[PDB]
């Protein structure tokens, strides 16, 4: 009432996993932009 | 037309052309684009050109 | 399938694989998954 760690990092641990996944989703990889409305916007099919 | 080393640059702003419509034509000998395709030219907006 | 027809002198690149251009946005067009051949040769002694 006034230790719980071990159930509280595998909390933190799939949270920090989940979040960093949605965080990739704003990379370019080497691209020109990270959305695809503005490839598709700015740029022909070929 | 000046020469290559004092270009002049003229700045492009409000106003809503079809920039195709004057590339519509002819009388050119290249129209290469670099992160466009010329033909999509339509579909975006720009802050100055 | 042999096409075989006659243009201006410019737009010999306009026949190729993904392009834009008045003769191939209007006259004659090619897949980006294109495969064969393009012959092209002069003609205004004939």
């Amino acid at each position: 009432s006034s230790a719980l760690g071990k159930l509280q990092d595998v909390v933190n641990q799939n949270a920090q996993a989940l979040n960093t996944l949605v965080k990739q989703l704003s990379s370019n990889f080497g691209a020109i932009s990270s959305v695809l409305n503005d490839i598709l916007s700015r740029l022909d099919p070929p | 037309f000046a020469s290559v080393y004092a270009w002049n640059r003229k700045r492009i702003s409000n106003c809503v052309a079809d920039y195709s419509v004057l590339y519509n034509s002819a009388s050119f000998s290249t129209f290469k684009c670099y992160g466009v395709s010329p033909t999509k030219l339509n579909d975006l907006c720009f802050t100055n050109v | 399938y042999a096409d075989s027809f006659v243009i201006r002198g410019d737009e010999v690149r306009q026949i190729a694989p993904g392009q834009t251009g008045k003769i191939a946005d209007y006259n004659y067009k090619l897949p980006d998954d294109f495969t064969g051949c393009v012959i092209a040769w002069n003609s205004n002694n004939l």
